[PDB]
RNA sequence: ACCCCUAUACCUUCUGCAUAAUGAAUUAACUAGAAAUAACUUUGCAAGGAGAGCCAAAGCUAAGACCCCCGAAACCAGACGA
RNA sequence: CCGAGCCUGGUGAUAGCUGGUUGUCCAAGAUAGAAUCUUAGUUCAACUUUAAAUUUGCCCACAGAACCAAAUCCCCUUGUAAAUUUAACUGUUAGUCCAAAGAGGAACAGCUCUUUGGACACUAGGAAAAAACCUUGUAGAGAGAGUAAAAAAUUUAACACCCAUAGUAGGCCUAAAAGCAGCCACCAAUUAAGAAAGCGUUCAAGCUCAACACCCACUACCUAAAAAAUCCCAAACAUAUA
RNA sequence: UCUCUUACUUUUAACCAGUGAAAUUGACCUGCCCGUGAAGAGGCGGGCAUAACACAGCAAGACGAGAAGACCCUAUGGAGCU
RNA sequence: ACCUCGGAGCAGAACCCAACCUCCGAGCAGUACAUGCUAAGACUUCACCAGUCAAAGCGAACCUCAAUUGAUCCAAUAACUUGACCAACGGAACAAGUUACCCUAGGGAUAACAGCGCAAUCCUAUUCUAGAGUCCAUAUCAACAAUAGGGUUUACGACCUCGAUGUUGGAUCAGGACAUCCCGAUGGUGCAGCCGCUAUUAAAGGUUCGUUUGUUCAACGAUUAAAGUCCUACGUGAUCUGAGUUCAGACCGGAGUAAUCCAGGUCGGUUUCUAUCUACUUUAAAUUCCUCCCUGUACGAAAGGACAAGAGAAAUAAGGCCUACUUCACAAAGCGCCUUCCCCCGUAAAUGAUAUCAUCUCAACUUAGAUACCCACACCCACCCAAGAACAGGGUU
């Protein structure tokens, strides 16, 4: 019968060569993932479904921030085969109150806090 | 081109963020900027609510952060508090 | 009588070698309702070898432990309960030798 | 001349199909996607007993936030006004 | 359909496709490697000895001589007191390029046999040889020096 | 205007109808959702309400708003028919 | 139109059965089950709809659920915003394929029966046409753009050359069984031949192999079909930088 | 009767003139092959064919027309008989 | 056959979970006589009804079992209580057969024919090499078993159709496949020849008349070169038949109290349609047998007895014509006459490399290996015609 399916640990323990195949320090991680869905919920199960609602990914490539926690975490764990999981970087540290309306997400994962519109 | 989009980083498409999609697309004759276009303040809406939730998350984890370690350091201040109210005597 | 693939069917010995019990062996074999082979210690210790040889250089980075075991794209909806441990060198009755 | 008996994707007796080489680049490239994404859930910052109560008071506001409305649930009031509007409708100019 | 059949199972595409990827890949070497780069001892001793004696050495082309006419040639020919030798080619040249007879080392090709003895008698060799006149006496040595098959004869006349 | 490209009439019935299942030539006209018990909404008055009778530990009074058409083979009564 | 005339009335008989049921626009909305003269229906539950009141509802951490596999139950965080109760009712309760665990049958069926999960009975793109497979859902206008799924690959069988006397018609059994009907042993001469591995003889006799020599060298890809009935079915193309 | 059918006449027939129905009919601008599909396609897919329009003939198809199947099953539907 | 209740599997681990699924049972017995009363909190057979456990308290003392069962009304009784194999077990207070004399409302939700799915059964091919074949697996046949294919049988399923898809055989016309029955070509033989057996290739052409039976079939008679196997809605009823089969009448045997019935026999029994659409309505190369000679030759001990080459005579099929015959008569016909022309591929050989031999070669290479018909074109009112339904066409000097 089909039914949730448990991911082993194993899995989801990283080893050295993953880590300069997608450089990310195991030591000071991430603090924030940057999560898109680049699949649909139809054809799936309804728990899937559900987990996607909860994440707030209904619509398709839209990212969100999410907390690198492990219950946020165990979610993406359930319904990972749907969505695109990258680190949110901050080049020029967290927005302040007078940048909060000049920033940018960008393709890279980078949240600029200065947006110009103009040639370096 | 999507994918060399990418690699160069100006998204994907290129009607998202980039100069072309975000800069106005007219002005008065003798140069009055025109009034912000619709889709440009909404646009512009939705990556203030990002950035607020961004700065909102990574504070509560902050927080959540320095109050787990007050409650162990209260936890090791407990434990170290461990004199003896009474000398032993006895057998000693 | 139910008969399991890697299960041998039937054991000779003697003073002889693999060729002399390999002609009728391969005969019998052969007319099985199942796929059949003759082997001896030394070809069944050979192919043994050859299959965990195959599977440490294999160059493919995806196989179907990986995938089915960390449920990877949402197959075990397409897969079986049983292919967690088939690995995919099962299906059915039928045992593909060349899977890895 | 070549026919499929009964329905060609159903049944005991299937029309074939096979697996073309982008289907498959396709498939492999899903594939990476989601090893990256096995990469970035295998390394977490905080621990569970870190994160055991730092959003509590957030979650709980929110949902007073829910009760309150779910409550203040209520009809509206009426109008001198509207009725007397109402009145408008017969008026002329003389 | 049950699980088990009797026929190969049509699968769902997604598990097709997932063989399809899945499939093994052999490990390509870069250049190539096909492209990249007893007896003698025992047969030392008897040719030692048939060398150190036996100073009549002939040296014969091993024709076809059924059965019954080799042996008898072997009968008149041990009547007449020398024997016949068949030493293989393969080690009997090497001892002839370490054992100085290099002269008489171009003529062992082909089937060969050796007539040998310590005694002079040239002269049977000679009227046997006529007697079968399908066979050469191809050469050989009397006394350490090399002698061709006039040789032979001027030394049995 | 055609030529190019896209495109498996409708209703009912059904697990599923382009179905080679049903009905329909077409026009005009005629031809099919009736109401109580309660509830809800809006008024009036209020420990009472209603122009007797009735109900009432906020109720009572008034209004609003909800329940189709065609079709058997038959059964009985009284006549009319050799 | 006599297995019981015809007419009128009761009569607008009755029909769990078929047919039909008339303006516009928007919204929520898909099937556990139990009883039943019941399985073509109905009532209760379940789901669904509306209106209210209130506070928790889904996802789940560790610990925990029995002796004779995948998982589930329980569940704090966390991610989210729903859930329960109260009031009032309809309708659905004749179900299809796919994946998985099974049962019946032929380890048949576009077969039948349960269970878990999808999709279909709702849109669009793809697999040729197309219900159920894959991609994708929340609605409009555009003579803009990035994509998802998405095009089947295979073509198989050459194998040596040359040579061969003989202790013996080894012994036993048999008429003979001689290397070769069946038994015991398996020594032994020549340089090198099994008291013989196939044939072949009533038995004999014969001819191949294993053996000398010979020599370049055993060259050794270890693989395998075909059929039906109107008329084959896109046209084609190995070679211009993913 | 048939082997094995032939010839003639009358009726019918076809043309001119007069009078003038019926069943049927969703709309049709109404092709062939293979495949597909509610499993037997004029209408879907791939190919092929293709100026338009009368008159006579044929009966392979339009699951052709007619009669809410004369068999079978169902109905807490009838009826006759024992 | 079953209908209610319980245990085990299916249903491996909270619960639940079906089948005319696989097994086992139940419709009580035994003890007690506080098996009294009362009452928080719960469980629940997926609803309800029904069912289940129980703290404390009063009063005493100091239940086992798995199912072991039956609602309401009503009846009995002074009361407490007690009443159904109501077993169709959520139970109607009490009612059987038969219908082909049948009727109605519906159903392709459901059977018969046909299509479709599947291939158990049926059919074929290969693989293996036991065995048979004096010896010899493989001239021929072939066990156990394996692989693959067909969709002709009997089923199985219930997907289209019950506001009709008419049915078995027969006539008529046949379209197609080849798994070939004959004719053609070839390989093997336990092939001397004649005959055979087996295999490869070949679907242009052909494949009879009768007696019994409704028969498909089957048996028999007489032939032939052969008397093929199938599919086509078991091809084909708006082209025909109606012998059979399953309407109403009746008889015999049997069954039933009877009505009536029999997957038994027998005699009789209405087969409608004026064609709207699609499609179509004149596409010249023919096969086979027999006779003679070859020839009593080849071959063979004899008995027997060819193949090629060639000549003739027919038969059928296609096309046409009336000189005679015959039906008949300005003519149309056959029973009469005339004409009828190509191959076809299985394999057998030569040279010759990969592999200095050899080798027919998915090596390069060599050999066995159509013409005919038609063809011009506003004389046209009208007449005639060997031309014709109308139209068209030919003649009118
Ligand atoms: C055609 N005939 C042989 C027939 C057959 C059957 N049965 C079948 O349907 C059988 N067909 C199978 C073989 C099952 C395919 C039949 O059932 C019938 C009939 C005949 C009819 C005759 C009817 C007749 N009318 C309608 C023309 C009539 O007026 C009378 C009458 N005597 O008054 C009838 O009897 C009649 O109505 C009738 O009963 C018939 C059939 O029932
Ligand atoms: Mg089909
Ligand atoms: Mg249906
Ligand atoms: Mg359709
Ligand atoms: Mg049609
Ligand atoms: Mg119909
Ligand atoms: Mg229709
Ligand atoms: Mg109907
Ligand atoms: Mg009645
Ligand atoms: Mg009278
Ligand atoms: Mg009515
Ligand atoms: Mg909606
Ligand atoms: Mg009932
Ligand atoms: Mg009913
Ligand atoms: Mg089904
Ligand atoms: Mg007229
Ligand atoms: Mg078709
Ligand atoms: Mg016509
Ligand atoms: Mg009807
Ligand atoms: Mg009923
Ligand atoms: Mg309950
Ligand atoms: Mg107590
Ligand atoms: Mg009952
Ligand atoms: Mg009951
Ligand atoms: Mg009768
Ligand atoms: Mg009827
Ligand atoms: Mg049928
Ligand atoms: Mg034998
Ligand atoms: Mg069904
Ligand atoms: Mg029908
Ligand atoms: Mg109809
Ligand atoms: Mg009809
Ligand atoms: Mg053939
Ligand atoms: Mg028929
Ligand atoms: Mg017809
Ligand atoms: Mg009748
Ligand atoms: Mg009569
Ligand atoms: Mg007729
Ligand atoms: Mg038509």
């Amino acid at each position: 019968k089909f039914t949730r399916s448990r991911i082993p640990e194993k899995v989801f323990q990283a080893s050295p060569e993953d880590h300069e195949k997608y450089g990310g320090d195991p030591q000071n991680p991430h603090k924030l993932h940057i999560v898109t869905r680049i699949k649909s919920t139809r054809r799936r199960p309804y728990w899937e479904k559900d987990i996607i609602k909860m994440l707030g990914l209904e619509k398709a490539h839209t990212p969100q921030v999410h907390k690198n926690i492990p219950s946020v975490n165990a979610k993406l764990k359930v319904v990972k085969h749907l969505i695109r999981i990258k680190p949110l970087k901050l080049p020029q540290g967290l927005p302040a109150e007078e940048n909060m309306s000049n920033t940018c997400l960008k393709s890279t994962g980078e949240l600029v806090v200065q947006w110009h519109l103009k040639p370096v | 081109g999507g994918q060399w989009r990418l690699q160069q980083g100006l998204a994907a498409n290129p009607s998202g963020y980039g100069p072309l999609t975000e800069l106005p697309d007219w002005s008065y004759a003798d140069g009055r900027p025109a009034p912000p276009m619709k889709g440009q303040l909404r646009r512009k809406a939705e990556r203030e609510t990002f950035a607020r939730r961004v700065v909102l998350l990574s504070q509560e984890m902050d927080a959540g952060l320095q109050a787990w370690q007050l409650r162990q350091q209260k936890l090791q201040e407990e434990q170290r508090k461990q004199e003896n109210a009474l000398k032993p005597k006895g057998a000693s | 009588t139910p008969v399991k693939a890697g299960r041998l069917v039937v054991e000779m010995g003697g003073r002889c070698e693999f060729e002399e019990v390999q002609g009728f062996l391969d005969q019998v074999a052969h007319k099985l309702p199942f796929a059949a082979k003759a082997v001896s210690r030394g070809t069944l210790e050979k192919m043994r070898k050859d299959q965990e040889e195959r599977e440490r250089n294999n160059q493919n980075p995806w196989t179907f432990e990986r995938i089915a075991t960390a449920n990877m794209l949402g197959i075990r909806k397409v897969l079986s309960p049983y292919d967690l441990t088939h690995k995919g060198k099962y299906w059915g009755k039928f045992y593909m030798p060349k899977r890895v | 001349r070549g026919r499929i008996p009964g329905r060609q994707w159903i049944g005991k007796h299937r029309r074939p199909r096979f697996v073309s080489l982008r289907a498959k680049q396709n498939m492999i490239r899903r594939l990476e996607i989601e090893a990256e994404n096995h990469y970035w859930l295998s390394m977490p910052y905080m621990t569970r007993e870190q994160e055991r109560g730092h959003a509590a008071v957030r979650r709980r506001e929110a949902f007073e936030a829910i009760k309150a409305a779910a409550t203040s649930k209520f009809p509206p009031h009426r109008f001198i006004a509207d009725q007397l509007d109402h009145l408008n409708v017969t008026k002329k100019w003389s | 359909s049950k699980a088990v059949t009797r026929h190969r199972r049509v699968m769902h595409f997604q598990r097709q496709k997932l063989m399809a990827v899945t499939e093994y890949i052999p490990p390509k070497p870069a250049i190539h490697p096909s492209c990249l780069p007893g007896l003698i001892r025992l047969l030392r001793r008897e040719i030692a000895a048939v060398f150190q004696d036996n100073r009549m050495i002939a040296v014969c082309q091993n024709v076809a001589l059924s059965a019954e006419d080799k042996l008898l040639m072997r009968h008149q020919l041990r009547k007449h007191k020398i024997l016949m030798k068949v030493f293989p080619n393969q080690v009997l040249k090497p001892f002839l390029e370490d054992s100085k007879y290099q002269n008489l080392l171009p003529l062992f090709v082909g089937h060969n046999m050796l007539l040998v003895s310590e005694e002079p008698k040239v002269k049977e060799m000679v009227r046997i040889l006529r007697t079968v006149p399908f066979l050469p006496l191809l050469g050989g040595c009397i006394d350490d020096t090399i002698l061709s098959r006039q040789g032979f004869i001027n030394y049995s006349k």
